[PDB]
C-alpha cells in the first residue's frame, strides 16, 4: 500500500536482574516516531522525528500512561505465558506485538494488523476480518478466550478503522515533506577482479527513501537472480537506506551484464552498465 | 529457538580519507533482542557510540543501528564487534570501503 | 497514536 503506521512492543523477561522491560516504538512507514522505554531514568514517550515535536502535553501524557500501563499488563502477560507452557521461573521470555494499519494511495483502509509472537513464535493474529483470531496453539486459545471475554477484537476494528487512519493521514500531512517525499537512489556500479578469468560486478544504490527498492542483475537481458549477491537493506542513519547487488562474471563479458533500478523516488527506471 | 545476527558495517556517505563521516554497525535478523556491540579503532573500543531504538521485522527478529562520527584514513581500522547468546565468541567484523 | 491498553494475554 502506500502508507502505513505501525506500533512494535517488546517485554522480556530477566529472572534475577529486575522486573521484564517493556519498550514500544512507532513507524509511520519507514521512519520511527515516538519511544517509551521502561529502563529509561525517567520512562515517558519521546519524539524521535522533527513532525511530531507540535503535539501537545495532553499527547504526550495521554501515551505514557499508555505504555506505563502497558509495562504493567505485560509483566503480568509473562508470568500467564510463563504457566501456559510450563515453563520455569529460571529463564528469559520474549513476547512481541505489532499492530496498525495501510493506507492504499488513496488514503483508504487497505488492511489492519494485530499480531503477537511469544519467544519470536508466532502465537495469535487478528484476522483480516478484524473480527476473529487465529491461535496457534492450546496456550494461545486461553489468550484468544481472554481476548473474546474483553471483545478486543471489536476494540481493534473500532481503532483500526477510525483511530489509526485518522492519525496516519494528519502524520502524513505535518511530516509531508519527508514522509511523502520520495528520495531516489545514487547509482553506480564497481568492478573487482577475483581471478585473472572473473571480475565482481557491483552495482549501488545509496541515499533512498522509502526503503523498498528492487535491484536486479540480468545477462544477456535476462534475470540472474541466482547468480546475484543481494545484502539486506540498511540504514545510512540520515533517514535513508544503502543497498548492492552483485554478480560473478567472466572477464571480458562485462557489457552483457545490465543492473535494473526500480524506486519511488526516480523519474524512471534505471539500467546501469559497469562504465570502464 | 534462537537467531544469529547479521552484520553489516559501512559508513554513511562514501569514504574520502581526512573527511568526517559517520561509522555504522548495523545488527539484523537475530533473537533474542539482548546483543552486545562496540566499534573498534585499531582495535579498541570508541566510546559515546550510539544506537537505535529496538525494534524488530515482520518476521519478528531484531535489528539495531550502532554508530559514531569517525574521519577514516588509510592506515586506520575500523571494525564493529558484536556477542551474542549464538555466538561462542565474539564475531569481530572488519570495515571494508567497498562494502 | 497508540491504541488504548487492551487486555492481557
Amino acid at each position: 500500500g502506500s502508507h502505513s503506521m505501525r506500533y512494535f512492543y517488546t517485554a522480556m523477561s530477566r529472572p534475577g536482574r529486575g522486573e521484564p522491560r517493556f519498550i514500544a516504538v512507532g513507524y509511520v512507514d519507514d521512519t520511527q516516531f515516538v519511544r517509551f522505554d521502561s529502563d529509561a531514568a525517567s520512562p515517558r514517550t519521546e519524539p524521535r522525528a522533527p513532525w511530531i515535536e507540535q503535539e501537545g502535553p495532553e499527547y504526550w501524557d495521554r501515551n505514557t500512561q499508555i505504555f506505563k500501563t502497558n509495562t504493567q499488563t505485560y509483566r503480568e502477560s509473562l508470568r500467564n505465558l510463563r504457566g501456559y507452557y510450563n515453563q520455569s521461573e529460571a529463564g528469559s521470555h520474549i513476547i512481541q506485538r505489532m499492530y496498525g494499519c495501510d493506507l492504499g494511495p488513496d488514503g483508504r483502509l487497505l488492511r489492519g494488523h494485530d499480531q503477537s509472537a511469544y519467544d519470536g513464535k508466532d502465537y495469535i493474529a487478528l484476522n483480516e476480518d478484524l473480527s476473529s483470531w487465529t491461535a496457534a496453539d492450546t496456550a494461545a486459545q486461553i489468550t484468544q478466550r481472554k481476548w473474546e471475554a474483553a471483545r478486543v477484537a471489536e476494540q481493534l476494528r473500532a481503532y483500526l478503522e477510525g483511530l489509526c487512519v485518522e492519525w496516519l493521514r494528519r502524520y502524513l500531512e505535518n511530516g509531508k515533506e519527508t514522509l511523502q517525499r520520495a528520495d531516489p537512489p545514487k547509482t553506480h556500479v564497481t568492478h573487482h577482479p577475483v581471478s585473472d578469468h572473473e571480475a565482481t560486478l557491483r552495482c549501488w544504490a545509496l541515499g533512498f527513501y522509502p526503503a523498498e527498492i528492487t535491484l536486479t542483475w540480468q545477462r544477456d537481458g535476462e534475470d540472474q537472480t541466482q547468480d546475484t549477491e543481494l545484502v539486506e537493506t540498511r540504514p545510512a542513519g540520515d533517514r535513508t537506506f544503502q543497498k548492492w547487488a552483485a554478480v560473478v562474471v567472466p572477464s571480458g563479458e562485462e557489457q552483457r551484464y545490465t543492473c535494473h533500478v526500480q524506486h519511488e523516488g526516480l523519474p524512471k527506471p534505471l539500467t546501469l552498465r559497469w562504465e570502464p | 529457538i534462537q537467531r544469529t545476527p547479521k552484520i553489516q558495517v559501512y559508513s554513511r556517505h562514501p569514504a574520502e580519507n581526512g573527511k568526517s563521516n559517520f561509522l555504522n554497525c548495523y545488527v539484523s535478523g537475530f533473537h533474542p533482542s539482548d546483543i552486545e556491540v562496540d566499534l573498534l579503532k585499531n582495535g579498541e573500543r570508541i566510546e559515546k557510540v550510539e544506537h537505535s531504538d529496538l525494534s524488530f521485522s515482520k518476521d519478528w527478529s531484531f535489528y539495531l543501528l550502532y554508530y559514531t562520527e569517525f574521519t577514516p584514513t588509510e592506515k586506520d581500522e575500523y571494525a564493529c564487534r558484536v556477542n551474542h547468546v549464538t555466538l561462542s565468541q565474539p564475531k569481530i567484523v572488519k570495515w571494508d570501503r567497498d562494502m | 497514536k497508540p491504541i488504548v491498553v487492551l487486555h492481557g494475554y
